[PDB]
RNA sequence: GCUUGACGAUCAUAGAGCGUUGGAACCACCUGAUCCCUUCCCGAACUCAGAAGUGAAACGACGCAUCGCCGAUGGUAGUGUGGGGUCUCCCCAUGUGAGAGUAGGUCAUCGUCAAGC
RNA sequence: UCCUAAAGAGUAACGGAGGAGUACGAAGGUGCGCUCAGACCGGUCGGAAAUCGGUCGCAGAGUAUAAAGGCAAAAGCGCGCUUGACUGCGAGACAGACACGUCGAGCAGGUACGAAAGUAGGUCUUAGUGAUCCGGUGGUUCUGUAUGGAAGGGCCAUCGCUCAACGGAUAAAAGGUACUCCGGGGAUAACAGGCUGAUACCGCCCAAGAGUUCAUAUCGACGGCGGUGUUUGGCACCUCGAUGUCGGCUCAUCACAUCCUGGGGCUGAAGCCGGUCCCAAGGGUAUGGCUGUUCGCCAUUUAAAGUGGUACGCGAGCUGG
RNA sequence: GGGGCUCAAACCACACACCGAAGCUGCGGGUGUCACGUAAGUGACGCGGUAGAGGAGCGUUCUGUAAGCCUGUGAAGGUG
RNA sequence: ACCAAACCGAUGCAAACUCCGAAUACCCAGAAGUGCCGAGCAUGGGAGACACACGGCGGGUGCUAACGUCCGUCGUGAAAAGGGAAACAACCCAGACCGCCAGCUAAGGUCCCAAAGUUGUGGUUAAGUGGUAAACGAUGUGGGAAGGCUUAGACAGCUA
RNA sequence: AAUGGGUCAGCGACUUAUAUUCAGUGGCAAGCUUAACCGUAUAGGGUAGGCGUAGCGAAAGCGAGUCUUAAUAGGGCGUU
């Protein structure tokens, strides 16, 4: 119902779509953690940018 | 023998894809001789341009004998 | 409730082929072309007047999978993204995923109106 | 017009292929009608073939023209009438830097065909073209230098011609410079360097073959795999506010793919000789006639007159043929 | 890269720990923007930069302020 | 006893072939949240630019040569320091507001130059392979599948 | 291993005029403003002229409309 993601890799060479996904999750910099709702449209941005994140829950 | 010479690439193809709201004069398909045929409220101009005669949304139905692709506009 | 017409929906799982069967109503063939009408030359098409005959042709309904056409599952190829390698090419993670072929289907399914049963 | 073009558009090359600078008064409009092409089998001029009778047929024909894409409501084909190849426009889009360009329902006025719904603002579609300024011609409601007219101008319709370097410098446009000058450039060639190795050079893999036999003592066709940067290239990365050629002289220095000298193996090595292949870079490794020569060809020697890298070593060391 | 390395200081696995940046976090400052705030007043997100756009300043000389004020108990300049 | 289109079957290949046909990307609609407080649009004021480079992927040209050259698309450099790759615009990690003799990490690393394991368990490797490389040639060695020759006494070596 | 500079101290490069456009800031406001020139002269006078209050049309013209047009239709431009 609420999942928390942590940005653990940089944005500095990423595709503009992937970094738009990270920005649309609310993440601002490395080791920054938000708590986001586990809607299926939040999980799409979590899954596109899967390689930069740390998705605990 | 010698070899240059192309032409200016006439920008053909599908404008106004298959769910889009259309007004009553809009060009549907720029076409080089009827890939897509004229359906319910669409017009078939001189150079086989499909245009809209009424409003509604584009259908793109594959209908009937001869396997023809029809562009029609459903007033919805 | 079925049969024959007409009109559509859908365009082969609806087709082609082969076989059986339909005449009283319907339709087709049929008789004759004076008269309308027609033949780059026609009453063999188009047209009129029909009612002697025939369901042979055609058309319709029922059968058959040899032909055509549909067509899984599985795998394979491709490929988005991320990473590797021995980097003119592949591999791994993850998402996706055919064409072909194989098993198997199919001798259609619907609707409106009109006469008959 | 197709490909390149990455399944929307678009997309470059002195990349790969073809075309156009028009035709048509019916090859346009409409109404009605109709399918093409092909095998077959048919011999008394054509004999595979013309004219047809189409059984199978099963879009492969045709389309004014290149290619692509489309065609049964055929957009193909025939006939009858005929001018919609109309005038005013024009909702709205497509394309798009701009100038241009593309499609178009509908409305008004008049017409074609059709009995009538209706179709008709050219052609199956996309090429067939050219701005402005000058002039020419026909209208016009406009202007009309005191006034009435004209002249000239304006708007509307139209022609030229030449801009094919086809967004068109002007009505009108060839050269030489080794006598040259200036401004820039390593945005760009020659030298050398750098990347690459097609080419060149040196090795190796299979072994048809010849070597009188025997593939490997020596070669070795057809093919293959490499090494070196050795030299003709390809590129244009450094240098154009200068890195001054070829050759000779003088002086070199390294490599080894060894010319001599040294050590071996095999042999189709009796011995003098050799052939080939390993190991070895210590030291040696001509003088001349010709030509500017490097090279080369000769003459005569030597144990031998090695092959290459060094800005094709070396002109702030010489020469300057 | 060198020294050097051979039950490795190489390779293939797997494990746990550590180092490592101007990255993150802590602590202390400054600044931009936005929102709040009787305008003290905090918060939140920012803050590499060439051409270039925009904003805000320092200093020099002259004129007004200035017949003022400073200055021979010492100006300007020069050097610490 | 030569030769033989065509159809029947088997078998391939195309950028300018297609009975088929993706992944993606593109267009539209509706939605949650995030957006640094905006992102998009429009009208104006001022520009600069209009020689790009290299790398990955998808291609043309070349010799699937070149730090060759022309396109598409990402990334970086230009215009970006820092750390790593010894040195090394463009490769990897990461985007420097300022101070700190604080901590944790990324890429890359942990014997000594030089900060951190002479760390642990199980192997492989004897070439200094690692720490340059192809056709092909080798009783080099580790592992895993299989055949038959296998005490009526096998594979090379003595008493017709 | 491209250019440039031996060094120092002085000097050495976006100005000015006139027309204009946009922003900011003021004055007046359906109006605003003067130029020459006059002036006991930075005052005051001088509103000629400029721009605004209406547009459309190539123009005649007509005007909250106008142009095109056979059209009171369409469409272009305009109108608290």
């Amino acid at each position: 119902a609420t999942v928390k993601v942590t940005l653990v890799k940089s944005l500095n060479g990423r595709l503009a779509n992937h970094k738009a996904c990270v920005k649309g999750l609310g993440l601002r910099r490395i080791n920054h953690t938000v708590e986001v709702q586990d809607t299926p449209e939040n999980r799409g941005m979590i899954n596109k940018a899967y390689y930069l994140l740390r998705v605990e829950g | 023998t010698r070899n240059g010479r192309d032409s200016e690439s006439k920008r053909l193809g599908v404008k106004l894809f298959g769910g889009q709201a259309v007004k009553a004069g809009n060009i549907l398909v720029r076409l080089r001789g009827t890939k897509f045929h004229a359906g319910y409220g669409v017009g078939l101009g001189k150079d086989h341009t499909l245009f809209a005669k009424v409003d509604g949304v584009v259908k793109f139905e594959t209908k009937g004998a001869f396997g023809r692709k029809y562009v029609s506009i459903v007033a919805a």
